[PDB]
């Protein structure tokens, strides 16, 4: 070995990594991906082991120093301990529901008002009630007999130029 | 409403047609602080082979 | 000799947290009111688990020995507390017939009751524990919090003991009913096959 030969006789260092695999837990593994944390949005998470979709929010449950998950009476995931900073989050399924088209007689008018059931419609003139939130209906402080029942004591009707009142 | 009722006129009432569903914004992944990396700097950077 | 383990030997079977809810889980547990082979040294079998207990004063009980043939030509675990740290190996150190080499793992870090539990689930090691002060196995209830895990996959059938009193149980596949309190702590359990009232 001389430093002024050609490359042909010029020394080279060689390392041969022989990857062997048996029925083993196989701990020798590369780094996994890790994204930043976002709350209060219907996101599609995958914490350390488990996955799912929900709306992560900061919580106030107190896990035991070795526990990781949480579950309900019906065996559903409810809380996760964040593996990087150990703060417990909650998990709320981002909202869903049904769409219902209120109409007066078509004979009477072509105007309607929609009721999204059981949402806050802050992420979905615009009225929030106890049964959903009503879109396209005035609010009156009076009271009359029920014309079109809705739920939880709200009845809407068509009244005076005219419009729909609730 | 008309298309669900199979009618061109509908009498006064309340009817249910479709379904609401918020969609997932994005994905998120979390894992423990990756430390204790391989001492590959010990076999590649070694003194004597 | 023999004695009767009244109510002891319940370990959190998993990692979830449940608050004030009665749960029914099936796994390997020590049957209620069993016999424990009171001792005061020789090898023993490893049917499906153990309930090593002890009531020591000055750490007279040190460690353990595992393995199938318990010497060379087949691997064998080890655990010791040699006044420094819990040295763990899976080497084939010639096992002396009265104790007190090509290996593929390593690690280095009456008033006591060092209750322990050992399981070779999927051939890999699993340990629980609970270290309780006391002042001849007392009654009373206390759960076991897991503290270690070894991914070895060794084939274990027999074990031994190194060098007060200590006992030995054997886990069996029995269904229980666990009473998580509000904090998530196991507070009471009912054996689901002991007797008609329990059923
Ligand atoms: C209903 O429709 C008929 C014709 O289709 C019409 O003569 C009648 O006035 C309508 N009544 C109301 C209350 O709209
Ligand atoms: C709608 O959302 C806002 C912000 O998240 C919240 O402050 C408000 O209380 C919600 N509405 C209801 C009726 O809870
Ligand atoms: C187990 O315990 C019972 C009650 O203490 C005793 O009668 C019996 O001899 C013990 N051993 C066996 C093998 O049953
Ligand atoms: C493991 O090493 C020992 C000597 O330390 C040797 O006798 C044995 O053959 C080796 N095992 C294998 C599978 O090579
Ligand atoms: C251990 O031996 C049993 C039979 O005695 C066999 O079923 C099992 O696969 C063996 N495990 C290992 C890890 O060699
Ligand atoms: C629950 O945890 C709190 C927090 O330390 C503690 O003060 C309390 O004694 C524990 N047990 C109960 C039953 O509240």
């Amino acid at each position: 070995f001389q430093p002024t030969n050609g490359v042909g006789y010029q020394p080279y260092r060689v390392v041969v990594l022989s990857f062997e695999l048996l029925h083993a837990p196989a701990t020798v593994c590369g780094p996994k991906k890790s994204t930043n944390l976002v709350k209060n949005k219907c996101v599609n998470f995958n914490f350390n082991g488990l996955t799912g979709t929900g709306v992560l929010t900061e919580s106030n449950k107190k896990f035991l120093p070795f526990q990781q998950f949480g579950r309900d009476i019906a065996d559903t995931t409810d809380a996760v301990r964040d593996p990087q900073t150990l703060e417990i989050l909650d998990i709320t399924p981002c909202s869903f529901g049904g769409v219902s088209v209120i109409t007066p007689g078509t004979n009477t008018s072509n105007q309607v008002a929609v009721l999204y059931q059981d949402v806050n419609c802050t992420e979905v003139n615009v009225f929030q009630t106890r049964a959903g939130c009503l879109i396209g209906a005035e609010h009156v402080n009076n009271s009359y007999e029920c014309d079109i029942p809705i739920g939880a004591g709200i009845c809407a009707s068509y009244q005076t130029s005219q419009s729909i009142i609730a | 409403t008309k298309c669900t009722l199979k009618s061109f006129t509908v009498e006064k009432g309340i009817y249910q047609t479709s379904n609401f569903r918020v969609q997932p914004t994005e994905s998120i992944v979390r894992f423990p602080n990756i430390t204790n990396l391989c001492p590959f700097g010990e076999v590649f950077n070694a003194t004597r082979f | 000799a023999y004695t009767n383990s009244f109510t002891r030997g319940v370990y959190y079977p998993d990692k979830v947290f449940r608050s004030s809810v009665l749960h029914s889980t099936q796994d390997l547990f020590l049957p209620f009111f069993s016999n424990v082979t009171w001792f005061h040294n020789p090898v023993l079998p490893f049917n499906d688990g153990v309930y090593f207990a002890s009531t020591e004063k000055s750490n007279i009980i040190r460690g353990w020995i595992f393995g199938t043939t318990l010497d060379s030509k087949t691997q064998s675990l080890l655990i010791v507390n040699n006044a420094t740290n819990v040295v763990i190996k899976v080497c084939e150190f010639q096992f002396c017939n009265d104790p007190f080499n090509n290996c593929t793992f390593e690690y280095v870090s009456f008033k006591n009751l060092r209750e322990f539990v050992f399981k070779n689930i999927d051939g890999y090691f699993k340990i629980y524990s609970k270290h309780t002060p006391i002042n001849d196995l007392p009654q009373g209830f206390s759960a076991l919090e897991p503290l270690v895990d070894l991914p070895i996959g060794i084939n274990i059938t027999r074990f031994q003991t190194l060098l007060a009193a200590y006992y030995v149980g054997y886990l069996q596949p029995r269904t229980f009913l666990l009473k998580y309190n509000e904090n998530g702590t196991i507070t009471d359990a009912v054996d689901c096959a002991l007797d008609p009232l329990s059923e």
